[PDB]
RNA sequence: CGCGAAGAACCUUACCUGGUCUUGACAUCCACGGAAGUUUUCAGAGAUGAGAAUGUGCCUUCGGGAACCGUGAGACAGGUGCUGCAUGGCUGUCGUCAGCUCGUGUUGUGAAAUGUUGGGUUAAGUCCCGCAACGAGCGCAACCCUUAUCCUUUGUUGCCAGCGGUCCGGCCGGGAACUCAAAGGAGACUGCCAGUGAUAAACUGGAGGAAGGUGGGGAUGACGUCAAGUCAUCAUGGCCCUUACGACCAGGGCUACACACGUGCUACAAUGGCGCAUACAAAGAGAAGCGACCUCGCGAGAGCAAGCGGACCUCAUAAAGUGCGUCGUAGUCCGGAUUGGAGUCUGCAACUCGACUCCAUGAAGUCGGAAUCGCUAGUAAUCGUGGAUCAGAAUGCCACGGUG
């Protein structure tokens, strides 16, 4: 038995605090924590004529980066995971459980 | 070129061509269908097919089976350049 | 020359999103048409109450919009009679429970948006566009900002040739990243058509 | 863009959820390779054109959403790319910034 | 450039004989950046050349590229509505790279099978004062004298 | 004991183990003339231990991955030199005469907007 | 002039021929009648007309409203209709060139000047000196991203040095060393040395260092110029149409072809073509999606169907390269255009007008007149790979790595 959540954000602060708030959350209800750890970063990019019109040579570029984290608990005591699904989680993070 | 799983003919003509096979020849049946494939039941028969402005008349004979029907009604006039 | 616009320069750097959702592809093109709806109407109907900016959150599932207000009575009203007449009516525009609260701006003088539409405002009503933009420049200017430039252009005065007229007084330095600069654009609808107003607010470094 | 080009297009759409995503079994598993070779895939293919000639799926030309512009769309928002930039320089689409590497 | 003083790119030598000179030549002659291709053009021709003109590898492409050496050429000069051929003394290290070029240039206009059979050949005519190299050298020098009156 | 080295180049990184011994060397589990077909390849992995003369006293161990023939030739010679350096710390200065501590930073340049290529602008015409 | 168009078979579509509608395809207002939606037949090319089943959802504080449909009449709708020389917004350009101004003082009757000139110096109106100027602002530079070295923390789906196991596969136990991932730091400052320079600013050279003088690349576009472009993204002043310049439908057309130009791709061969074997990448995308293994097909593909919202599975076997053999300078074992036949796949539908496959055919072409274009280093040249648009449909565009 395991539980192994993953965390997608659009930028590095907020995910670096929901991530350091979520594992010592569990680390108070006893359990061993397994991370966290850095995901490869997804960076789409965009290329957009600016013109209304014609001059194609003028264009910008633009990117979505989405961070990325993984922590595992292995010792899932019957108290840690239901705790787990009352924290108070920003609004720029989503949060992902697996067991 | 479509597949061996069935040539394709539109079901308006070919109500139209079996409900005027056993009636006998008559003025040519008019039609849009320009996409609807020739079928041997069709020999002897006479299409108005359409060219975009005018139904234009082809008699089926036997060696125009298979083809399609928009392929004796070209769309576009030209006649040179000087 | 045109110039990169001075907001989204700085996203990321000084400056703050207007939303701060997460979503993966399926849902992304929606959320983004929600958060249009509902902002074309908040600023469709709080015409008269002065709002600056609207955030909009979206947290596991609802959604919480934020105001910037500098005349928070109106759209509070009594008790909050109306904030409730919004929620109700938000909550079915993006079909999901709604939480509207009301932040507050101190100083409208010191905000692009509320300078912006104050100009047009005088400009929709006949007023001489000196008048205008030389005493949005000065009262700006004794409340601490730093720099301010604004900038009208386009049949001023119901001319018949299109011009373009901009004030600046203080300190705007553009291309510094670090600079807080506060910038926003309104439109005015005259009679003789329209006229662009430009605002440029400068408060400060880092 | 021509409202009465934005009005075709909702009606393509409505037209097609109504129709095909289930009957979409008639030109599926109908016209598949089994000894059904006789009436029964002639008369299938016979009846696909009966349908309306739109609920096709790719009869939508998938506009954007603001102003209903049929070229330079984006999938990933929904927008043309002249909404799009106008609508990321102001802030309204979260992460989205300048990107330079 | 207007104003700058540029430095000089290393060079790597040979691999097979450690030859400071050959690295430049193989650089010559490599096309498309395919460098393992010119390489073996330039061994095979190589090693062909010293075994036809008895022994000494490298000396024997040495004494061969002395003799097609430039030594003036001329700069085209416009006066003032005529232009002249000055003559100029060329540099050291100017004077390899025409020499290595010709011969390239050279070794490829003829009729031979491959490559290192048409380089070969031309590197020994050479070194016995005949090909087409040898002739561009001449032309050179006999254009550069009949200026001298302009140096 | 072993010494270790992480050189890397274009696109390639490789780490090398250097032992006391005799001339072994190893590449991704196979020998060096195994591996490299290109003979200009051989002559560089051997470079600085030709320098510094130790070539027939060390056993090499090489894993290198990325990148083609010659970005793991180069990683390799400055993952060599990197890891001899852990070795001695004496001859530094020697084969920093020799352009082999130098991490070359070299790297292929992006393609920019409106040229064909890093620096290929299309053809230009007036009329 | 591979421009809007990041993808015209229908749609898109604005254009043409014909058939159709007039408060209207899209919205508000009133009156009236029907809960909507259904599930089917005929006529029609279809729009649309006819018709047969169908349901009666909720409060009723038991009058209606909900929401939807249909009819009536007008306020109005609608316009990719005109004016970019009435405008906004956005964009090109000179030009990432180093300039452009102001306040106060002073000079001149005045327009104006000065500062901003001069000696040096710099990539720079960059800096130092001098000086009726003294200061300031927008610009330059720095602040931002990426790359090049090192350090701390964490170790799965990533890694494997030391260990043991092993089916020889990191595959198992295991390890946190190493590559790597991604957060936080350190680092480069003419900082040090020597010389030159007006006891200056800065210049040359040396050390050290991963990197040396703006380390490389990017984003960043000053006051303004062209009445530059866009009224067909959008918004908008004026003008114009309202049984039609508005709306719906089928077929066509935007793909025509005596010709001329621009930008590309493929070649004219031996540094090469063909056949067999065989190495070494990076960056990306995926749910009405990516599609493995296996069976069938010469092939495109077909059948069954695991895995994956992904460092895990799929796309996906990099190609130039390398080794062997063959061809032997020939319009060729170069070239692969055109045309006939036979097919697959998407799609209501490939005639006009799709992509790809197999058999057959084998045009011009033997390096190109006057002239002209790009490029200073991981650059040019050359080889492949991915992505957006997208049912299908790149030699274009945007990105990535290899040799160099
Ligand atoms: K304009
Ligand atoms: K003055
Ligand atoms: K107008
Ligand atoms: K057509
Ligand atoms: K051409
Ligand atoms: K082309
Ligand atoms: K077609
Ligand atoms: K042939
Ligand atoms: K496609
Ligand atoms: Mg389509
Ligand atoms: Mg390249
Ligand atoms: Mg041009
Ligand atoms: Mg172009
Ligand atoms: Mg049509
Ligand atoms: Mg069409
Ligand atoms: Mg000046
Ligand atoms: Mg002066
Ligand atoms: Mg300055
Ligand atoms: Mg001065
Ligand atoms: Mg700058
Ligand atoms: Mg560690
Ligand atoms: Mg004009
Ligand atoms: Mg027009
Ligand atoms: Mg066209
Ligand atoms: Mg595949
Ligand atoms: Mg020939
Ligand atoms: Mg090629
Ligand atoms: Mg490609």
């Amino acid at each position: 038995q395991r539980i192994r959540i993953r965390l997608k954000a659009f930028d590095h602060r907020l995910i670096d605090q929901a991530t350091a708030e979520i594992v010592e959350t569990a680390k108070r209800t006893g359990a061993q924590v397994r991370g966290p750890i850095p995901l490869p970063t997804r960076k789409e990019r965009f290329t957009v004529l600016i013109s209304p019109h014609v001059n194609k040579d003028a264009r910008d570029q633009y990117e979505i980066r989405t961070h990325l984290r993984l922590v595992d608990i292995v010792e899932p005591t019957e108290k840690t995971v239901d705790a787990l699904m009352r924290l108070d989680l920003a609004a720029g993070v989503d949060v992902q459980i697996s067991l | 070129r479509s597949l061996k799983k069935g040539p394709f003919i539109d079901l308006h003509l070919l109500k139209k061509v079996e409900k005027a096979v056993e009636s006998g020849d008559k003025k040519p049946l008019r039609t849009w269908s320009r996409r609807s494939t020739i079928f041997p039941n069709m020999i002897g028969l006479t299409i108005a097919v359409h060219n975009g402005r005018q139904h234009v008349p082809v008699f089926v004979t036997d060696e125009m089976v298979g083809h399609k029907l928009g392929e004796f009604a070209p769309t576009r006039t030209y006649r040179g350049h000087a | 020359g045109q110039k990169v616009h001075p907001n989204g320069i700085r996203l990321g750097i000084v400056k703050p999103w207007n939303s701060t959702w997460f979503a993966n592809t399926k849902e992304f093109a929606d959320n983004l048409d929600s958060d249009f709806k509902v902002r074309q109407y908040l600023t469709k109907e709080l015409a008269k109450a002065s709002v600056s900016r609207i955030v909009i959150e979206r947290p596991a599932k609802s959604i919480r919009v934020t105001i910037h207000t500098a005349r928070p009575g109106i759209v509070i009203g009594k008790k909050g009679e109306d904030v409730e007449k919004l929620r109700k009516v938000v909550a079915d525009i993006a079909g999901v429970p709604a939480q509207i609260n009301i932040a507050e701006v101190r100083k409208p003088e010191l905000d692009a948006k509320l300078v912006a539409d104050s100009i047009t405002s005088q400009l929709e009503r006949r007023v001489m566009f000196r008048r205008a933009m030389k005493r949005a420049v000065q009262n700006a200017m004794r409340l601490g900002a730093k720099g301010i430039k604004v900038e009208v252009s386009g049949r001023l005065g119901g001319a018949e040739i299109a011009r373009t007229e901009w004030y600046r007084e203080g300190r705007v330095p553009l291309h510094t990243l670090r600079a807080d600069i506060d910038y926003n654009t309104s439109e005015a609808h005259t009679t003789y058509g329209v006229i662009g107003v430009k605002v440029w607010i400068f408060k400060g470094e880092i | 863009a021509k409202q009465s080009m934005k009005a075709r297009e909702v009606k393509r759409v409505a037209l097609a959820d109504k129709y095909f995503a289930k009957r979409a079994e008639l030109k599926a598993i109908i016209s598949d390779v089994n000894a059904a070779s006789d009436e029964d895939r002639w008369n299938a293919v016979l009846k696909l054109q009966t349908l309306p000639r739109d609920s096709s799926p790719s009869r939508q030309r998938n506009r954007c959403r603001q102003t209903g512009r049929p070229h330079g769309f984006l999938r990933k928002f929904g927008l043309s790319r002249i909404k799009v930039r106008e609508a990321a320089m102001r802030g309204e689409i979260p992460g989205l910034k300048k990107a330079s590497w | 450039p207007r104003r700058r003083v540029i430095g000089q790119r290393k060079i790597l030598p040979d691999p097979k004989f450690g030859s400071e000179l050959l690295a430049k030549f193989v650089n010559i002659l490599m096309v498309d950046g395919k460098k393992s291709t010119a390489e073996s053009i330039v061994y095979s021709a190589l090693e062909t050349l010293a075994q036809r003109s008895g022994k000494s590898e490298l000396e024997a492409f040495e004494v061969a590229l002395e003799n097609v050496r430039p030594t003036v050429e001329v700069k085209s000069r416009r006066v003032g509505g005529s232009t002249y051929q000055v003559p100029v003394e060329v540099r050291p290290v100017r004077r390899n790279a025409l020499a290595m070029r010709w011969i390239v240039e050279a070794a490829r206009k003829r009729g031979d099978k491959s490559m290192a059979l048409r380089l070969a050949n031309e590197l020994s005519d050479a070194a016995e004062n005949k090909g087409t190299a040898v002739k561009k050298r001449e032309d050179v020098h006999r254009m550069a004298e009949a200026n001298k009156a302009f140096a | 004991n072993q010494y270790y080295g992480t050189g890397r180049r274009k696109s390639s990184a490789a780490r090398v183990f250097i032992k006391p011994g005799n001339g072994k060397i190893v590449i991704n589990q196979r020998s060096l003339e195994q591996y490299f077909g290109r003979e200009t390849a051989r002559m560089v992995v051997r470079q600085p231990l030709e320098l510094v003369d130790m070539v027939e006293k060390l056993d090499l161990y090489i894993t290198v991955k990325g990148g083609g023939i010659s970005g793991q030739a180069g990683a390799i010679r400055h993952g060599i030199t990197r890891a001899l350096m852990e070795y001695d710390e004496s001859l530094r200065s020697e084969l920093r005469k020799a352009g082999f501590v130098t991490r070359d930073a070299r790297q292929v340049e992006r393609k920019k907007v409106g040229l064909r290529k890093a620096r290929r602008r299309p053809q230009f015409s007036k009329r």
